[PDB]
């Protein structure tokens, strides 16, 4: 039992932090992963973070350009979205994932959705 | 009742047989029904972060290659008939180590249904690999599970479901821990999604709540009458630096000795517990009862009074506080 | 294909599933031990180790043949294809067969029909103790082996050479610690069963514990502490704090001897001769204690209207822990 | 010969009379040790000659009326009961030098089915009494995949005779009696079990290894008996012999529960040190309250009586409790 | 669809196919791809200087002996198909003791694709040797590898290469060590030569830093709070003899056995380690604590007063120097 | 290149082979030549007096049974040949426990080559035993073997060399033992006598240094500076009767826990060794410095000032004469 | 990460004594070769030497005639060659060896090599 709330999305033409605050059973789900969705196409992998460790990956897209981490005093994650360009332009979501429910890049495999920030440039 | 007439049944059955085709390759997937029927629990390890499970492991599925007419019986078969057949390449993806039993003979049963259904089981020890928070040790508790999947098959191929749904797993009763009581046990279905494709998944979870008695009679009593028998000192006469001295002494390094021993019997985590944070309170009243006697040695070359009631006061409000937190 | 017809010969018609002249004679199967190794003797777990090169020896007429060459020495999975006997380690609770670049097993045929059969074995073998002399005692450990399942009336087992030969132990194969291999007995039994009746035979291993590791680890730290209680009686009684703390460690210092002496020692109901050797040395070291208690309330009194009990003390304690020493040592060391 | 033509059409996979009536098959045991038997792991390990007897019709031969000693390569060829132990943790065969395994085919169709198997049995022990308790083991064995329907067990007629659990001798207990039990009721999942149980009762053995376990508790509280004679003038000295006797007795209890480290149970060895604990600390708190009051000699001549008929008379109610 | 259809394209694979020879024998190399699914790092042991890895380990390649038409899906295929097939001879050159997971089955896979590509997957555990520096203890950084190797074909017969480069390896975020974060891991491939020849070579590797905090609560903080305890004798009378030399004992006595039994946790290295020093550095400060009352003692049958200021100030000095240094 | 020739070849080489029979069986010994490479030693234990040594064990012989022409290569064939082939019947005398690595294959290699010479590599770890000399401990130097010999086979038909003489042997370079540095090593063949016949014999030795650098740190200095604590005692007052007879008990007893402690690491062995020396003389200096105080005790109810210079002159005496003697 | 600086070669008629600092990761290279490059010869073994142990090796050419050893507080191996001969006219090079890296005699299991002392006699 997870929620998450993002925020930290909006419209601009640059540097953006995306924040992506968690709450509950965070223990069961070590993973949070980012995600997008463009009008029309498929939700597609940004990245994702252990909590324990910051292990870290990244899609090619965003590879060098996006950065995560998190606190885990707050509770939170952060995608920075640095060197942004128009195909970065989607419903950026925030998801959780169990210890044993498989890759990383797979949407299926999470649970806990974020509300999904909206981001047009 | 006719030997050679079943003899003949089972022989065209497995007459080019092969083991190598799931049933209905090709074509939907065959569906796995699954129940386990727990035996024992037989230890749980947080150094290794394990659980050692016995189970009799359950697998339902229909074969038409196996379907026989002529026979209104079941055929339970030897064991051995196993190595014939196609079986599902189940396995158990948090396992450590895992054995089929094999005395007097490999545990295991075949038995064969007219319609085709075979009914194969295994009795199994699994050592499973089980993720614990101990940041409440040992007022935690722990979510352990057994996650079940297909190795090689694809969902395309073949599907899971819990036979019986709720009541696929018996014998939950059975488990005799003598650290924990088993509060709740879950069954949950899904999909797991690798690069190699979609596979089917089982789990099954427990949540186990830590007993407290152990704890409270090995290592929270001894603390407390460690920390009353530091302030005996403060009845004792200023002039008694030996005696004083000593009760300050002995009481801040046994402290010590059960703090160093207690993280020996644990995994070597990096941040605090619950019973380092009682410990730790319990070091800085007794480490401050001889600081206290220290500043009397300082000044009189009062004190004492104030201290012989801040003091209890002082560690009943800890203790007060510590166990609402925790409890 | 001149041998490779010879060994076709030999296996055509051969059931290795009956033992050679079954129906009829007994068969006699002739063994023969050599000890390459007599592992480490585990007190605690009551077992011994050893490695050993297990020689068997019978005749199978149905192997006879006819040839040049006087003995065929083949692979060792020729055995699989012939009988041999079902030879089991009665005592052996843990025995493995070594396969390491190949099964270590030996195959001869011999002109006439003799067989060469032996195979290198690890054996661990129960072997009950009496502790009552510990450390001071001596095993004598076994090894009963015997078939399986053939009776005496269809196999029996007789040494190779005479019962001294048969079992060959050299000073270099022993790896004992703490034990010294005196000498070894051999013997044969009859024993019934539901199944049959079958022959068996025993080795016998006879074990002296070397007690120079107890002596330095148990015995010298226990002596020495009732020694040092035994000083106290010198220093003065006004120094009460001295001598009290004098009597509370040596008391505590021979708590922890105790321990550790029964800890490597398995738990039994009876008394060691080393459990004797602690418990008078603890009276010794507690009663020096009361003797200071005694001294520290008798000078109250004189105080309330240069102590004999000390001057007594000083002399009666070192005699009497000196002759309980003379009566222990030449008690169990007669033995 | 004809041992070839019974394996000939012999069908491994059914039991003899598959659609007919359940197979007897006649069980016996012979205890040849038990050992490591371990409270904390709650096992035991056993090594028995398990023999099992049956009726095949298709291995009945008539050209000789002596019975067949087999060896245990016939053994993989015949049809077997799957019998297996209920509560074993693990087990194994001994094959050194050879698989023990013997098969005896009788003319009429009867086999003797017999193996050397060492066991590690799972045995739940109550240490409500430790160390003056009494446990009670079980051996269990079943059919794994054979009902009522097709596989019976019975206890042979033999049994009463060589399950040798007399000649056995434990390092630490002694089987006081021993009982084989039948149970038809087990009625599992897949259907109905007879079940084969030997229960025996094993008895912690009374001796030096008990007193050696209560030796350094009972002295410790002696040794602060010591400081009621010392005189109160010497702070240091009964201030120092009070608190070793607490702080040892604490030692003591944390390393009596750490040969056990998951015994969350109530064992009567722990309550015994808490009753120690209590008067060595008690005496300490005695002293300290004569300290404070003589800023009295009659409280250490009452402690001098007190002390010693209180603990004598708390271990009669101990000692009375634990039979 | 039609399994009699499949049965006999199969069957037809496998007639005469001969086990003994490598796909294109006498020809280039088989080239090989490699991808590993890390499971979980159960355990990393400095007394055995090893670590004990689970991993999903595929093996990737073309067998054009297996190619098959008229099939347009990929062919999963019972594990025990295997047995019939040429695997390459791949084995890890640092390993300790490793196994495949056999239950149910053997945790094994065989996927054919219409073209001859041969997937195979394993799922292994691994206990694999790292040497490790421990001059910095617990302060260290190590770098523990997986060799990947082919036992007997050289470079002339069978080639590898990480499949799909830099992404070949996933599963490294599962990884959840107590006492190691995974600072990275890389991945190498290279040619090895030995007199039979040069031999293929893959490697992993990860970084791993041991993190403080357990050292700090176990060791560090035990060693701090006794060398404090030995300065409390600077405030006591000078003629308090047996309580001043009590506390001198005590803590220096505490420092060896915490010294010892440290050491004992570990291999017997012949080096100093940092935790080594520190306790060093402590041991020197309570032990100079008793001589100091010894000096007084000597003179008085002004120096307590230096004792109280030059003791806490050095013991701060000696603190800042060391986790200077280190951090 | 062309995989059906090749086939061809290697079935007709096998067809007949009767693996019972070594080469030139009735004829003159085989000859085989083995190579050792080292890959580590893995442990070395005095308390089980053995060591773990991991090496690549490669056997060389020809069979002219399995000669083929009309191919310029030598044939690299998969490992399952192996089973169809005659091998030496070679095992070490005095291992106590060994295996052959299993993943994700049996570490074996088969090379054929065209007049017949067979190369046979196995990839070993074997426990082995060494009994040591420790009385000259931890001072000491040891001579661990490994005993290489024919099992069943006499030197009537085998042979047994080391190929390449002194460089039969790679890899001692690797070793890496923390404890101990490898002085030397050397190889030599014999042939050993048994009632059943003489049999070839190939043994490889290895020369071990203990290093000190543990032990001073472990054993040597705690008990140098309990003893130096013990002549604390020679500069405090005579009327401090608690302090004095405190320092007195305090050493003493630490000793004691050294000494046990530390024999509890090793075998159960009845002779005195080195470290046993040290500690004996240590004990006797710390004792004698407690009844010196009771000796002055007695009397006042001089001394200590002739103790404070023959005491520090005497453990310095017994230093020199025992590290000279032993190093 | 190993940087190798070799210095003490020249021109000679004699003993002479090479020296080979290393800088950096030692620990992952715990071996150090000697090689040397006659001119149009391919690059020769010499010998090798374990850091920790001195566990040391030659080449037949020049056993018991050069020496190897090493200090590791300098970091330091040192190729004493005494005895010389005009055989032994090459460009004498420092490498390390990885762990794992193979056989000590082949120089393409080293990854790290010094620059190359010329000596001519
Ligand atoms: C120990 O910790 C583990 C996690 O690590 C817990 O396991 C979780 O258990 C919960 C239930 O308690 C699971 O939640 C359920 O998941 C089911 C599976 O959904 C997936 O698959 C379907 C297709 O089959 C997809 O459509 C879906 O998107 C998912 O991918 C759902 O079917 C369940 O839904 C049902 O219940 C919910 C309310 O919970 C209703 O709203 C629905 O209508 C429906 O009735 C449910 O959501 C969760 O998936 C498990 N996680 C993992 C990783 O397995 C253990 O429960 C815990 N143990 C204890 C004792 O606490
Ligand atoms: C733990 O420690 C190990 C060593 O014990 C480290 O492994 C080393 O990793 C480095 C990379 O980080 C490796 O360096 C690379 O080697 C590659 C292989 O080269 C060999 O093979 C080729 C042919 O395939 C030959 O031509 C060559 O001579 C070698 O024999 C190179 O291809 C790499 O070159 C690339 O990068 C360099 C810069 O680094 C560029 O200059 C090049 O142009 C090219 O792009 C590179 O040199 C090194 O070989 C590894 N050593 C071993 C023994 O395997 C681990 O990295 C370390 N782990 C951590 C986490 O630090
Ligand atoms: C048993 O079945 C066989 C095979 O069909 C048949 O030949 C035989 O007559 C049958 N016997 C009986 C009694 O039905
Ligand atoms: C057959 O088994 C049943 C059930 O155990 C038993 O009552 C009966 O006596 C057995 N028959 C024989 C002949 O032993
Ligand atoms: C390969 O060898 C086979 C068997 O000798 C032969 O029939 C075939 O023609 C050969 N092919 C080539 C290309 O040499």
């Amino acid at each position: 039992q997870v929620q998450l709330v993002e925020s930290g999305g909006g419209l601009v033409q640059g540097s953006l932090r995306l924040s992506c605050a968690a709450s509950g059973h965070t223990f069961n789900y070590p993973i949070m992963g980012w995600f997008r969705q463009a009008p029309g196409k498929e939700r597609e992998f940004v990245g994702a973070i252990s909590w324990s460790g910051g292990s870290t990956s990244y899609a090619d897209s965003v590879k060098d350009r996006f950065t995560i981490s998190r606190d885990n005093a707050k509770n939170t994650v952060y995608l920075e979205m640095n060197n942004l360009k128009p195909e970065d332009t989607a419903v950026y979501y925030c998801a959780a994932k169990g210890r044993y429910s498989g890759g990383l890049y797979y949407p299926t495999n999470y649970d806990y959705w974020g509300q999904g920030t909206q981001v047009t440039v | 009742g006719n030997m050679s007439f079943v003899k003949e049944t089972v022989d065209k059955l497995l007459k080019g047989y092969d083991i190598r085709l799931r049933p209905d390759f090709g074509g939907p997937p065959v569906c796995v029904g699954m129940n386990i029927d727990i035996a024992s629990i037989d230890m749980v390890s947080e150094v290794n972060m394990d659980y050692t499970l016995t189970m009799y492991f359950q697998q339902y599925w229909r074969d038409k290659r196996l379907a026989y007419s002529g026979i209104p019986l079941n055929l339970t078969l030897d064991n051995r008939v196993a190595d014939q057949l196609w079986v599902p390449d189940t396995y158990f993806l948090n396992d450590k180590k895992s054995f089929v039993h094999g005395v007097t003979v490999k545990n295991r049963m075949i038995r064969l249904h007219p319609d085709g259904t075979v009914l194969y089981g295994l009795r199994i020890t699994t050592t499973a690999a089980c993720m614990m928070d101990l940041r409440r040790y040992p007022l935690d508790e722990q979510n352990c599970t057994l996650e079940i999947e297909s190795y090689g098959y694809t969902t395309d191929d073949i599907e899971f479901y819990w036979r019986g749904g709720d009541k696929a797993v018996t014998g939950v009763e059975r488990i005799e821990l003598p650290q924990f009581s088993i509060v709740e046990h879950r069954l949950v279905s899904r999909n797991v999604v690798f690069a190699t494709g979609a596979y089917p998944r089982l789990s099954l979870s427990f949540r186990l709540k830590r007993n407290i008695g152990y704890f409270i009679l090995q290592t929270y009593m001894p603390s407390i009458l460690i920390t009353i028998l530091s302030w005996v000192s403060f009845w004792i006469n200023y002039d008694a630096s030996a005696a004083r001295v000593a009760l300050g002494i002995t009481t801040v390094l046994t402290m010590t000795t059960i703090n160093t021993h207690l993280r020996e019997t644990l995994p070597k985590i990096p941040y605090v517990k619950a019973i380092d944070m009682y410990l730790m309170g319990c070091f800085v009243f007794v480490f401050l009862a001889l600081l206290e006697y220290a500043f009397v040695n300082y000044i009189f070359f009062a004190i004492d009074r104030w201290s012989r009631i801040v003091f209890p006061f002082t560690f009943s409000l800890f203790n007060l506080v510590y166990w609402l937190y925790y409890v | 294909e001149n041998f490779t017809r010879i060994l076709d010969s030999l296996l055509d018609g051969y059931d290795n599933r009956l033992r050679p002249g079954f129906g009829g004679p007994v068969t006699e199967v002739k063994t023969d031990i050599y000890v390459t190794s007599f592992g480490p003797v585990s007190d605690v777990e009551m077992e011994y180790t050893m490695d050993v090169f297990f020689r068997q020896t019978w005749i199978d007429k149905r192997l006879k043949y006819d040839g040049p060459i006087e003995i065929l020495r083949l692979n060792n999975m020729m055995v699989t294809k012939v009988w041999t006997p079902d030879t089991f380690f009665r005592n052996g609770k843990k025995s493995v067969s070594h396969n390491m670049t190949a099964p270590n097993k030996l195959f001869r045929i011999m002109r006439n029909g003799t067989i060469l059969y032996t195979m290198r074995l690890t054996i661990s073998a129960e072997c009950p103790m009496r502790l009552v002399d510990f450390p001071m005692d001596g095993h004598a450990c076994p090894l009963k082996f015997g078939s399986y399942a053939y009776p005496k009336s269809e196999m029996i087992y007789t040494w190779t050479k005479g019962p001294e030969k048969s079992v060959e132990v050299p000073k270099e194969s022993s790896s004992l610690v703490q034990y010294d291999l005196i000498g070894q007995t051999v013997s044969s039994e009859t024993i019934k069963s539901i199944t049959g009746e079958y022959i068996v035979m025993t080795v016998y291993f006879h074990l002296r514990r070397k007690m120079g590791y107890f002596m330095i680890q148990t015995y010298i730290p226990c002596i020495m502490t009732v020694i040092l209680s035994q000083v106290s009686f010198w220093i003065n009684k006004e120094s009460v704090p001295a001598r009290t703390v004098f009597g509370i460690t040596t008391v505590l210092t021979m708590t922890t001897l105790s321990i550790s002496a029964r800890h490597s020692l398995p738990k039994v109901s009876y008394a060691t001769a080393m459990d004797w050797f602690i418990a008078v040395c603890f009276a010794f070291v507690f009663s020096a204690l009361i003797e200071f208690a005694a001294v520290n309330y008798f000078t109250n009194i004189q105080m309330e209207k240069t102590s004999k009990i000390d001057k007594y003390a000083r002399i009666l304690f070192p005699v009497t822990f000196g002759a309980f020493n003379m009566v222990y040592w030449v008690v169990y060391l007669s033995k | 010969p004809n041992l070839d033509g019974l394996i000939a059409g012999y069908a491994r996979n059914f039991r003899p009379g598959i659609g007919g009536p359940p197979v007897n098959v006649a069980l016996a045991l012979e205890v040849a040790s038990i050992d490591h038997i371990s409270e904390a792991n709650m096992e035991y390990t056993m090594t028995v000659f398990l023999h099992q007897s049956w009726r095949d019709s298709r291995l009945s031969y008539n050209h000789t009326n002596e019975t067949l000693g087999l060896d245990s390569r016939f053994v993989d060829k015949l049809w077997l009961p799957d019998t297996f132990i209920v509560n074993a943790k693990s087990a194994w065969f001994h094959d050194v030098t050879v698989e023990n395994k013997l098969i005896r085919l009788q003319p009429d169709g009867v086999i003797l089915y017999s193996i050397r198997i060492t066991s590690t049995v799972a045995c739940d022990m109550d240490l409500a009494k430790y160390p003056m308790d009494e446990q009670e083991c079980m051996l269990d064995l079943e059919s794994y995949g054979y009902s009522s329907e097709d596989i019976v067990y019975y206890w042979s007629e033999s049994q009463e005779h060589i399950h040798g659990l007399d000649k056995l001798q434990l390092a630490q207990f002694t089987i006081t009696s021993y009982r084989f039990t039948t149970e038809l009721m087990n009625f599992k999942s897949a259907g109905q079990f007879p079940r084969l149980s030997l229960h025996f009762h094993l008895r912690r053995n009374r001796g030096v290894y008990i007193i050696q376990s209560y030796m350094p508790s009972v002295l410790l509280v002696a040794m602060s008996w010591v400081s009621f004679w010392i005189s109160q003038a010497a702070v240091p000295a009964r201030v120092s012999l009070g608190i070793t006797t607490v702080l040892t007795m604490t030692t003591l209890m944390v390393s009596a529960r750490s040969s056990l480290p998951r015994a969350s149970a109530i064992k009567a060895l722990d309550v015994y040190f808490w009753i120690c604990y209590v008067f060595v600390f008690a005496a300490l708190v005695e002293y300290a309250f004569a300290h404070f009051n003589a800023d009295a000699d009659t409280i250490d001549i009452y402690a001098r009586a007190v002390f010693p008929a209180a603990f004598a008379a708390v271990n009669v109610i101990y000692w009375a409790a634990y039979a």
